[PDB]
């Protein structure tokens, strides 16, 4: 029975986070919630926020307000790998129904090196940084993730035709990990090809591994295929076994306390959290309970049913009991 | 009679160029193609002579040249060398829903204007220490103003109502910030055009759910690459959409998606639509508007017929059968 650092956040943050705690207990999960409010101070995140996470290893985060706290958390815990599993959701119907993709984003460098220069008046240089160490690590994670989640294929996404030295080096590290892991099927694809094919037949893709910007954009595109940020889980793996799983939609302040919010995403991130540590049994129950609720019909939230947050939550709890 | 440079390119390039000539003959187009080839040679003489040929003729139709990304950085994309040498600053594509090609979205009508010489395509890279590589994304005021002027002028001339600048200025504060600021200065001179902006990630989300909201879109180089291919995909794929590359004096025409298509080459299955629509685009640029309109009506009419569809749009027809039908449609137009 281990402890999970909980960061309710702002707006609908508390409501949905309450909804996740109620479902986790209804499922009898060996998880107790240790609430913590992060805020930039002195910048840095608070002493007690840093300390909970440093011993617990696992955190869960609702939507925060906007020095970015998400940027702080990344540098504070060296969150190098952004993972976004996008699976088409039965009941919630988009024009794309066969989607099952995991985008694995290098999250420390690339085009977010933070380095821009005014070379002369009217001429700006933005530095894209690709390193050997960081590329190998994201590649090692991508393949390690694929094995542990029973994934057949990994695709490295790149523009090495145009950015030869940088995207090339990233690809070279993806190749070295691949030949040392013949277990998983590895291919390489141009970013524009991936984009072109994704919106036609997204069912062709499995695990996508890529540098920072391409990952930033594709994770969002893939999420747009399955319904949006309201229904999409996200995890961030760091150094020393630390890992934070999160909501990525807005705080929705204009419905903050009206029992009008949707906790699907935060729940799915929570389900994703349970799988990372090894509690595979519970993870599957809550998930199936969630999917069946959405498929079911009327119990829906306003973004999704003319129903309140607490009914939808209540239906899930009820259904996870009858495993 | 006009002399136009033709660069066959790789993959499906050469086979589709033969059909372009064949269609031009049947329509009695007063255009003579002067062919220039570009090998895989590490040497640049081929790509330089092609530049020289376009400098002379001012107009070109080209297939895509394959870039081997396993070669050293000294070996640069020939398509890019060409684009940037001739300063063809505006890549322009028009993604419009075709009534005969049913996809997941309809009522798409988007004009994408993409900065075509700068940005992350600047080919500036170095290794300071072993395993540490820097790539230099260059954004300038001159080129950002230039492409924004083009997008707003195009919007006004073709009677469009909204221009959307696509960017990452929230993270790339100085670079993408400068691009956006240049778009805004031009916007002040086009008060009758609605100017909006959108972050590139959200843009891709909006495109896969509600692409009908977009009118004209303007952006720097890499984001154009992404949005072009997303929009091309939404309306049915690489075989359908023509691409133009405009400089102040030169112009080069191609397919919007710039794909080699080596895996379908020499199988009589390539979709000829994008390439033919690109040649019409070129004919319009040459002021041969009546020939452009004849051929374009022929290819669009053939696309209405499901039986003429090639495999890329879920049909079973050959390339030559599609061309047969396009030619059948033309020889009744001109008698
Ligand atoms: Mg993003
Ligand atoms: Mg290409």
């Amino acid at each position: 029975v281990q402890t999970v650092t909980l960061i309710p956040g702002d707006g609908i943050g508390p409501e949905i986070s309450a909804a996740v705690m109620k479902i986790f207990d209804a499922a009898k999960a060996p998880i107790q919630w240790e609430e913590r409010n992060v805020t930039a101070i002195q910048w840095m995140i608070p002493s007690e926020a840093k300390e909970s996470m440093d011993k617990n290893k696992m955190g869960l985060k609702g939507p925060l307000k906007t020095p970015s706290m998400n940027l702080l958390l990344r540098k504070t815990f060296d969150l190098y790998a952004n993972v976004r599993p996008c699976v088409s959701i039965e009941g919630y119907k988009t024009p794309y129904t066969d989607v099952n993709i995991v985008t694995i984003r290098e999250n420390t460098e690339g085009e977010y090196s933070g380095i821009e220069h005014v070379i002369v008046d009217g001429v700006v240089q933005s530095i894209k940084l690709i390193t050997e160490g960081a590329s190998k690590r994201i590649a090692e994670f991508a393949f390690e993730y694929a094995r542990n989640n029973h994934r057949s294929n990994v695709t490295a996404v790149h523009k090495a035709n145009i950015m030869r030295m940088s995207d090339g080096l990233f690809l070279q590290k993806c190749r070295e990990v691949a030949e040392s892991c013949k277990d998983i099927k590895f291919n390489e694809m141009y970013l524009d090809t991936v984009c072109l094919n994704m919106v036609q037949d997204p069912s062709q893709f499995d695990v996508l591994v890529m540098p920072n910007l391409y990952g930033d954009i594709l994770s969002d595109l893939c999420a747009g295929l399955i319904g949006g940020l309201g229904v999409t889980p996200s995890g961030n793996i760091g150094a020393n076994g630390v890992a934070i799983f999160e909501s990525v939609h807005g705080t929705a302040p204009d419905i903050a306390g009206k029992d009008m919010a949707n906790p699907t995403a935060l729940l799915l991130s929570a389900v994703m959290m349970l799988r990372h540590m090894g509690l595979f049994d519970h993870a599957a129950r809550i998930e199936a309970a969630c999917f069946a609720t959405i498929k079911d019909g009327k119990s829906l939230t306003k973004d999704l049913g003319n129903a309140k947050c607490s009914d939808f939550t209540e239906e899930i709890c009820r259904r996870v009991k009858d495993l | 009679r006009h002399t136009v440079t033709m660069i066959p390119g790789d993959g499906i390039g050469p086979e589709l160029m033969l059909h372009v000539k064949s269609v031009f003959r049947h329509a009695c187009v007063p255009v003579d193609f002067e062919e220039v080839h570009v090998s895989s040679n590490a040497d640049e003489e081929d790509i330089r002579n092609a530049i020289m040929a376009i400098r002379r003729n001012r107009v070109a139709l080209k297939g895509n040249i394959e870039t081997n990304h396993n070669l050293p950085p000294s070996h640069k994309s020939r398509n890019n060398i060409l684009r940037t040498s001739l300063d063809l600053y505006a890549n322009v594509i028009h993604c419009k829903s075709l009534p005969g090609v049913v996809t997941r979205h309809k009522d798409i009508d988007i004009l994408i204007v993409r900065e075509n010489t700068e940005g992350e395509y600047s080919s500036l890279e170095h290794e300071s220490v072993a395993g540490v590589v820097e790539s230099l994304k260059i954004i300038t005021k001159a080129k950002s103003l230039r492409i924004a002027e083009y997008a707003f002028k195009l919007a006004q001339e073709s009677g469009r109502k909204k221009v959307t600048a696509v960017h990452k200025a929230n993270i790339m504060k100085l670079g993408d910030g400068l691009f956006l600021q240049c778009c805004r200065e031009v916007a002040a001179r086009y008060p009758q055009i609605t100017f909006e902006n959108m972050i590139v990630d959200n843009t891709t989300m909006q495109l896969v759910s509600r692409p009908q909201q977009f009118d004209v879109m303007v952006m720097p180089n890499l984001y154009g690459n992404i949005v072009n291919n997303v929009c091309a995909g939404l309306v049915g794929g690489p075989g359908l959409v023509a691409g133009a590359n405009y400089g102040h004096v030169y112009a080069v025409f191609e397919t919007a998606t710039r794909n080699t298509g080596k895996s379908i080459a020499n199988k009589n299955i390539a979709n000829p639509t994008a390439t033919l629509l690109a040649s019409c685009m070129m004919l319009d640029h040459l002021k041969l508007h009546s020939y452009a309109t004849s051929i374009r009506k022929a290819v669009l009419a053939s696309m209405d017929n499901e039986n003429m569809h090639t495999p890329d749009i879920g049909g079973q027809g050959t390339t030559s059968e599609a061309i047969q039908d396009v030619i059948r449609h033309i020889r009744v137009i001109n008698g």
